[PDB]
């Protein structure tokens, strides 16, 4: 019953345009699966942002056992696919750095990022480490046969 | 681990009130890193739909279109595919508008002793070049120079877009439109002999060249633009394409 609440929360965070929710089983905060926790996808022509940091942090918060949450982004050929993991899969560590926020994916192509690498990059940058003062989003422009990704740290407006 | 300690509390507080969480999530609208440096040669395919490109004495860097003062100030005529094709077909009627395009062909044809009509007919076979010229033209007050060089790999020609001055700024809309309108072409930004340049090469509506050729003959170009193209072709003959 807990995992439903988690994925419901995450679903609330992710925009409605990106279709998804719970991904492709049942698990406790004690035991984490290798299979993806949640799945979201966007059709051709869409411009959608994904709150990657917030979601990964939510997953890491939910788990009672140490783990390094991982978001996997794929260009399937017909859409963009965001999949959530508690542990990155074997054989996609991250091609993103403070010097390169852009990643362009051809058909059947995968990229991804972990919360540890995300925190490392955020640390490399002189951005605010305090909660909600800096949260990374993935700017996604779906233009088949390609998908454009921009991993950008966004800040509050407080206005 | 992974800064779980500092977020644990806030997440716990937000679990009780989901609406507040939604508002907080939506609040993060302004990007902290406005610009990101790039190295020449730089391929445009590595940009994202809202990225702008700046090449100056202060360096090379990509920008986020929404935050770019030059992009907001610029806010740049119609660039529809149909509009571009319309310009390409009505090229003979607006021959004055495309002096930068055609005069280049004249100078090129003179430089290597060769029939202008054949070169014209060959290049009219590659409408994407005229597309790039039209897009970059904007309304006309800003006009980049244009050079054409033989393509060893695919035959035909590749385009050198010559930017005036020591600074260049490519609007996001312009880059997006350039890339989308010419899918069979790759664009690479570079610099040569103190001149920033945009090279358009082949990666992988019919017009009569004769009528155009006769009109060009009937029309006398500015003079000095011609000399400018002589100087430019003289400069870029040794320039190695990326
Ligand atoms: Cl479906
Ligand atoms: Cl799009
Ligand atoms: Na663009
Ligand atoms: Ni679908
Ligand atoms: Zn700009």
């Amino acid at each position: 019953p807990a995992f439903e609440g988690l994925v419901q929360r995450i679903r609330l965070i992710v925009p409605s345009t990106l279709r998804g929710g719970d991904g492709e089983g049942p698990y406790s905060p004690s035991s984490l699966p290798s299979r993806c926790a949640f799945q979201f996808h966007g059709h051709d022509g869409s411009d959608e942002s994904f709150p990657i940091e917030y979601v990964l942090r939510l997953m890491n918060d939910w788990a009672e056992v140490p783990c390094n949450p991982y978001l996997r982004i794929q260009n399937t050929g017909v859409s963009v696919l965001f999949q959530g993991f508690f542990h990155r899969p074997h054989n996609p560590g991250g091609a993103i750095t403070p010097e390169r926020t852009n990643v362009i994916l051809g058909s059947t192509e995968t990229t991804g990022l972990s919360l540890g690498d995300l925190d490392t990059i955020k640390g490399r940058l002189g951005l605010d480490a305090r909660p909600m003062m800096a949260s990374m989003w993935i700017s996604c422009f779906v233009r088949m046969p390609r998908v454009q990704l921009a991993f950008r740290f966004m800040g509050p407006e407080d206005a | 681990l992974h800064e779980r300690q500092r977020y644990r509390g806030l997440f716990a507080a937000l679990a009780q009130t989901p609406s507040e969480e939604i508002a907080i999530v939506r609040s993060l609208s302004v990007p902290l890193v406005k610009t990101t440096p790039v190295s020449l040669p730089f391929c445009l395919d590595q940009t994202v739909a809202d990225n702008c490109l700046t090449l100056s004495g202060m360096g090379y860097y990509l920008g986020i279109g929404g935050c770019c003062p030059a992009c907001n100030a610029g806010d740049g005529a119609a660039t529809s595919r149909e509009a571009l094709i319309l310009a390409f077909v009505q090229q003979i009627n607006t021959i004055f508008e495309h002096r930068a395009f055609l005069a280049s062909l004249v100078v090129l044809a003179d430089r290597h002793n060769a029939p202008l009509q054949d070169l014209l007919a060959g290049i009219l076979g590659q409408p994407e070049l005229f597309f790039v010229h039209t897009i970059l033209r904007g309304g006309g007050a800003c006009d980049p120079r244009l050079l054409f060089y033989p393509d060893p790999t695919y035959g035909g020609h590749m385009l050198y877009v010559i930017f005036p001055g020591t600074s260049a700024h490519l609007h996001y809309r312009l880059i997006d439109r350039m890339l989308t309108a010419c899918p069979g072409y790759r664009f690479v930004a570079h610099v040569w002999q103190s001149t920033f340049v945009l090279v358009v090469r082949r990666n992988a509506p019919t017009v009569s060249a004769a009528d155009i050729y006769c009109k060009m003959r009937d029309i006398s170009f500015d003079g000095g633009l011609m000399l400018e193209y002589q100087r430019l072709y003289a400069t870029f003959d040794e320039f190695p394409p990326p």
